[PDB]
RNA sequence: CGAAGAACCUUACCUGGUCUUGACAUCCACGGAAGUUUUCAGAGAUGAGAAUGUGCCUUCGGGAACCGUGAGACAGGUGCUGCAUGGCUGUCGUCAGCUCGUGUUGUGAAAUGUUGGGUUAAGUCCCGCAACGAGCGCAACCCUUAUCCUUUGUUGCCAGCGGUCCGGCCGGGAACUCAAAGGAGACUGCCAGUGAUAAACUGGAGGAAGGUGGGGAUGACGUCAAGUCAUCAUGGCCCUUACGACCAGGGCUACACACGUGCUACAAUGGCGCAUACAAAGAGAAGCGACCUCGCGAGAGCAAGCGGACCUCAUAAAGUGCGUCGUAGUCCGGAUUGGAGUCUGCAACUCGACUCCAUGAAGUCGGAAUCGCUAGUAAUCGUGGAUCAGAAUGCCACGGUG
């Protein structure tokens, strides 16, 4: 190890928190946990949602949640599905009045966390490392963007020698506070060993 | 006496946004009764996840307003006005009615 | 009539008023004798009063209130040598010239995880 | 170029202007004459054939003719248009030189 | 290592206000107990009253000059072995060097109290005595003494 | 050093007693509310009995949470491999380095670029040059500290005016300190000299602040089969009426030596009495604890305030004034031990923190050799916090003097 989180270095500017609400030692113990019931859940059922973030607004006793999905239909439900199952699942959960807005991802070739789900995804679906990684993941720079770093943990490919592996096209400073990149993770538990993946995908400057 | 109020959306800002007012606004000249917490305003949301169908989806959301009285409990001039000099914080709502 | 001047250097606060008479000093209902008198060398304080005369020239009434000894003497000279150039804006050369002008910008030290003590780094005698 | 032909060019702080106008020296100079071709040339001309060494090389290696007015200890091997000159002599340069613009000039009637 | 810059200035004595008698307060100073320093070297300073009785200001200065050294030794790895070059010693370092002398040894003169034991050692300065003078020649047998390699 | 905190617990270790679908998960069979008070046998783990107990889905089969016990698939492993691994970390090193595309060069490994001349903290920059460009780096974005401005004025402030149960205590006042959100400012920008009339250097002006302002944060390509299967996860291998699991006590604080990192000394740059001035950053509902009362004291009783610029832990030490003791092992330095006591907690023998009284050692500055430190630095002086019922000279952090 010897790399600062390229989001949480910058957490402060030109990044949001995926999570903004006030509280107190006293609650604020079992808030950031309920949010993260909440949160792990979301995903579970919809995992195949194509969601990206989730961020979690609270003003008083009635978070907000918003679901960043690729693919918003298919998150919403058949004209009330899926919003009203989870928008009801947020009960005791939270044990409060829990809202839920979805937010429709624009182009997700240049979304971190999709990118990055995707790939392992592919890696699962018995595919070359190096095919997808490159090139399923090379869109990033077709729709625009300005570079885009990609890495893939050890144990690609039968062996047993866990291997890290570079491709990166245009540009990606992440020594930049200035600079705004989106990364992301996502782990791909195979028949032997979880083939990681990192995304870095720099989404112009300032 | 000038009260003052401080609703931000979190700690990491209405934190330093507030010791400032007892450090800076609070010398020998302000009194300053006591930086006091106030009830948080939570308003929560819940936002069907999948576009059409699937009621059974739904997330829920949530905007903390953090908020903070303190006020100063003397009204001078000397120290009373070393206050404007302060106002940065990217979002810090400040209501400084009497 | 009267010519402040802050002045401050190593979390001091120094609050000195300049008045046309009246040699006498007070910081805090106190003496400069009472207050810092026969202490380390608290003689820089009414240094650059008499750096140019004093006593029977003006009136010194001071109000500090930060830092150590040491610092809390340096604050005030560096608020008087700046008040004295209220009173006259062309002595500046003079009161620079022995650096009262400037302000003590050498503060103290924030501590460092891995050290003990922001510099002095732990021994191991054997490596 | 275009920086300095609007209001384009009182664009950032003026030390940088200064910055970006160095390259204009530098490459103005090493291109600015040859900027206007959008594609390799048919025929190279070149002075001396000792010092614009490489230059000739590249040629000979796309196709494209070379003619050159060697010297004495000039290598006429890689000019396949030689013509035994001085290659130094301010007047010698200077007369065929423009002698060669003279039959280019109305070369295309 | 490479830096280049300049001598630390120095806050003048807490009433004669002088720097050769500053950095003297400093190099007999202890644990930054600076205050200790000016009440311990200010006294006997004074003191030289009742061991003589006049202006005692300048017996300090002239009492050095019977510790002012003007040579010094410095090895050299040089010619495979060490080599020892003596050569003199600027002013910068000969007042200073000196004080250490008078105060380094001071403090083993074991007598009434660091206050005096300090006293004493100045009159003995002037008049050679103690280790403080010692050193000089002591040092001197070095350089000077053995021009060989200088 | 994992340990930001070993009396039980923790715990993983030892001894002994004891339990084998099992302390921890599900599935099944049949039963039984869960629950509370309970008696005895035992160190306890537990077992053998007395009650008290019946909530609801009621389609009166069945049930759900939970409990019993029977069988088994299993459950369980801080067990072995860190040369099976993921994740995470230290290190060369904040070092200036590490590469790629294309082009060109050699039969080729490979080179060139990236070398050379100046230059910089730097593969920073400027020329050059068979290379022209590009990426990871370095720089800059982030924080923080150094000036001023806008704004708001409680618990913060008090310049003026006024009233004083003299304390900004009370009107009052937004000036000032301060608080804290947002802004201006530093760029070799300007002056001069050097340099090829380039990069840059050297001084200089102006400023509160120069030549990446000070300090953080940020750690390239990879190396050490470096570290961690013991936080966690996990391939393989192992154990399973037991390297699983429960209790009690003991151990991790043992010694007959050594090595590293620390604290306090060896003293009058000091101790000791009295007196007394100055700061910062911080914690706190099984909490921090006032005032007051008792006790020599640790602390106890009673009981307010603050869940916080309002109160509390907290009423800094060095320091300065006076006086003393006068270079002896002392008026130094405190180890040790005895006497008796407090507070935590079932409980402090083993093995705790502290108080009082008495005891008052070694040590008179330390060979060979060795470490840190370039400025608010080293040096020294206190203050707070994580862990935590209660064992800090350790770690993290703050400010004084310098």
């Amino acid at each position: 190890g010897q790399k600062v989180h390229p989001n949480g270095i910058r957490l402060g500017i030109v990044k949001p928190w995926n999570s903004t609400w006030f509280a107190n030692t006293k609650e604020f113990a079992d808030n950031l946990d309920s949010d993260f019931k909440v949160r792990q859940y979301l995903t579970k059922e919809l995992a195949k949602a194509s969601v990206s973030r989730i961020v979690i607004e609270r003003p008083a006793k009635s978070i907000r949640v918003t679901i960043h999905t690729a693919r918003p239909g298919i998150v919403i439900g058949k004209k009330g599905e899926d919003v009203e199952k989870l928008r009801k699942v947020v009960a005791d959960i939270a044990g409060v009045p829990a809202q839920i807005n979805i937010a429709e991802v624009r182009k997700p070739e240049l979304d971190a966390k999709l990118v990055a789900d995707s790939i392992t995804s592919q890696l699962e679906r018995r595919v070359m490392f190096r095919r997808a990684m490159k090139r399923a993941v090379q869109n990033a720079m077709r729709l625009g963007a300005k570079g885009i770093k990609v890495e893939v943990s050890g144990r690609l490919g039968g062996a047993e020698i866990a291997r890290t592996e570079w491709y990166r096209e245009g540009r990606v400073p992440l020594h930049t506070l200035r600079a705004d990149i989106d990364y992301n993770t996502s782990e791909a538990h195979t028949t032997y060993g979880v083939i990681g993946v990192k995304v870095w995908i720099f989404k112009g400057e300032i | 006496r000038i009260r003052i109020r401080l609703k931000a959306f979190d700690h990491r800002l209405i934190d330093q946004a507030t010791a400032e007012i007892v450090e800076t606004a609070k010398r020998t000249g302000a009194q300053v009764r006591g930086p006091i917490p106030l009830p948080t305003r939570k308003e929560r949301f819940t936002v069907l996840i999948s576009p059409h169908v699937n009621k059974d989806a739904r997330d829920q959301y949530e905007i903390r307003t953090h908020l903070r009285l303190v006020d100063i409990v003397e009204p001078t001039e000397k120290t009373v006005d070393a206050l404007m000099r302060l106002d940065l914080a990217a979002g810090v709502d400040v209501q400084i009615s009497l | 009539n009267q010519y402040y001047g802050t002045g401050r250097r190593k979390s001091s606060a120094a609050r000195v008023f300049i008045k046309p008479g009246n040699g006498k000093i007070v910081i805090n209902q106190r003496s400069l004798e009472q207050y810092f008198g026969r202490e380390t060398a608290r003689m820089v304080v009414r240094q650059p009063l008499e750096l140019v005369d004093m006593v029977e020239k003006l009136d010194l009434y001071i109000t500090v209130k930060g830092g150590g000894i040491s610092g809390q003497a340096g604050a005030i000279r560096h608020g008087i040598t700046r008040a004295l150039m209220e009173y006259d804006e062309s002595l500046r050369s003079e009161l620079r010239k022995a650096g009262f002008v400037t302000r003590d910008a050498r503060q103290v030290e924030r501590k460092k995880v891995g050290l003990r003590k922001a510099r002095r780094r732990p021994q191991f005698s054997k490596r | 170029e275009t920086q300095s032909q609007d209001g384009t060019f009182d664009k950032l702080t003026k030390k940088e202007a200064l910055m970006r106008t160095r390259e204009l020296e530098k490459l103005e100079n090493s291109l600015g004459g040859i900027k206007d071709m959008g594609g390799l040339p048919d025929a190279l001309f070149v002075i001396d054939a000792d010092h614009e060494h490489i230059a000739i090389k590249e040629a000979n290696n796309l196709g494209i003719p070379v003619f050159a007015i060697v010297d004495t200890n000039s290598d006429p091997d890689g000019v396949d248009f030689v013509i035994p000159g001085n290659d130094d002599a301010i007047r010698a340069v200077t007369l065929y030189l423009g002698a060669v613009a003279a039959t280019v000039r109305e070369g295309r009637s | 290592r490479r830096r280049v810059i300049g001598q630390r200035k120095i806050l003048p004595d807490p009433k004669f206000g002088s720097e050769l008698l500053a950095k003297f307060v400093n190099i007999l100073m202890v644990d930054g107990k600076k205050s200790t320093a000016e009440s311990i070297v200010y006294s006997a300073l004074e003191t030289l009253a009742q061991r003589s009785g006049k202006s005692e200001l300048e017996a300090f200065e002239v009492a050095l000059e019977n510790v002012r050294p003007t040579v010094e030794v410095k090895s050299r790895r040089v010619g495979g072995s060490t080599y020892q070059v003596p050569v003199e010693v600027r002013p910068v370092r000969r007042n200073a060097l000196a004080m250490r002398w008078i105060v380094e040894a001071a403090r083993k003169r074991g007598d009434k109290s660091m206050a005096l034991r300090l006293a004493n050692e100045l009159s003995d300065a002037a008049e050679n005595k103690g280790t403080a003078v010692k050193k000089r020649e002591d040092v001197h047998r070095m350089a000077e003494a053995n021009k060989a390699f200088a």
